[PDB]
C-alpha cells in the first residue's frame, strides 16, 4: 500500500495550497484511491484498471507513456519538462488535470471525486502517517550514523595496520 | 486551408488539443520545416499517404513534447491554372536559361 501526498496550486485559488494523496496497492497501473483535502472538506476518488484503461485507449497513446505522464503529474515527480494545471469544482465534483506548453492544453485525466461527511478523520490519518514515516526516516538516519562512523574508526585502523605492515 | 476549418480538424482529429489556430500552425511549421529543408534529419515525424477517389489524405504523425501530434492533408486535384504556372512555365524558362 504505497502512498504519495503532494501539494498542488488549484487554478480556482492561486495562493490557496491543496493537498493530494494518492495511494496505490501494487504498482499505480492497477488502480488507485486519490483523496483531495484544504483542511476544512476531503474529497475522495477511486481510479480501477477498467478506467486507466479507457483513458489510455481512448487519447490512443501507448499505456506506459500514459501512466508515466500520469504518474509525473499526480505523484509529483515532474523536472523542468513542462509544467500541469488541475481544476476541480466544488459544487459539481469533477477533478480534472491538463499539461500546459506553448498555450498548448491537452486533458491527461479527469476523476469524478465524491465529498466525504467526515473530513476530522481523513486530514488526523494524513497527519498521523506522515509523523510515522518522520519517526522512522529519523530512526533510521540515526542507526546509519552510527554505522558511518564504525566505518571511518575501523578504516583508521585498518590504515594504521597497512603502514606498520609496510614498514616492517 | 484558412483559420476557419484548422480548429474544427485539430479538434476533430484530437479531441483533447485546446489551442488556437496560430500554435497549431507555428507547431506543424516548426515541424514541417526541417524535413523539408533536409531529408530525414530529425526523423520524429511520419508520413502516410492515401489514395481515395480524387482526394488525397497525407497523415503526419509528432511528438509534440512527447505527446501525440495528429495531422491530416486533404488535397484535391488542382486546377489547370495553378499546376501551369507551378510547373509548366518556369521549366519552360530553366530550359532557355540553360540554353543561353
Amino acid at each position: 500500500m504505497e502512498r504519495k501526498i503532494s501539494r498542488i496550486h488549484l487554478v480556482s485559488e492561486p495562493s490557496i495550497t491543496h493537498f493530494l494523496q494518492v495511494s496505490w496497492e501494487k504498482t499505480l497501473e492497477s488502480g488507485f484511491v486519490i483523496t483531495l483535502t484544504d483542511g476544512h472538506s476531503a474529497w475522495t476518488g477511486t481510479v480501477s484498471e477498467s478506467e486507466i484503461s479507457q483513458e489510455a485507449d481512448d487519447m490512443a497513446m501507448e499505456k506506459g507513456k500514459y501512466v508515466g505522464e500520469l504518474r509525473k503529474a499526480l505523484l509529483s515527480g515532474a523536472g523542468p519538462a513542462d509544467v500541469y494545471t488541475f481544476n476541480f469544482s466544488k459544487e459539481s465534483c469533477y477533478f480534472f488535470f491538463e499539461k500546459n506548453l506553448k498555450d498548448v492544453s491537452f486533458r491527461l485525466g479527469s476523476f469524478n471525486l465524491e465529498k466525504v461527511e467526515n473530513p476530522a478523520e481523513v486530514i488526523r490519518e494524513l497527519i498521523c502517517y506522515c509523523l510515522d514515516t518522520i519517526a522512522e526516516n529519523q530512526a533510521k538516519n540515526e542507526h546509519l550514523q552510527k554505522e558511518n562512523e564504525r566505518l571511518l574508526r575501523d578504516w583508521n585502523d585498518v590504515q594504521g595496520r597497512f603502514e606498520k605492515c609496510v614498514s616492517a | 486551408v484558412d483559420t476557419s476549418v484548422v480548429s474544427q480538424r485539430a479538434k476533430e482529429l484530437n479531441k483533447r488539443l485546446t489551442a488556437p489556430p496560430a500554435a497549431f500552425l507555428c507547431h506543424l511549421d516548426n515541424l514541417l520545416r526541417p524535413l523539408l529543408k533536409d531529408a530525414a534529419h530529425p526523423s520524429e515525424a511520419t508520413f502516410s499517404c492515401d489514395c481515395v477517389a480524387d482526394a488525397l489524405i497525407l497523415r503526419v504523425r509528432s511528438e509534440l513534447s512527447g505527446l501525440p501530434f495528429y495531422w491530416n492533408f486533404h488535397c484535391m486535384l488542382a486546377s489547370p491554372s495553378l499546376v501551369s504556372q507551378h510547373l509548366i512555365r518556369p521549366l519552360m524558362g530553366m530550359s532557355l536559361a540553360l540554353q543561353c
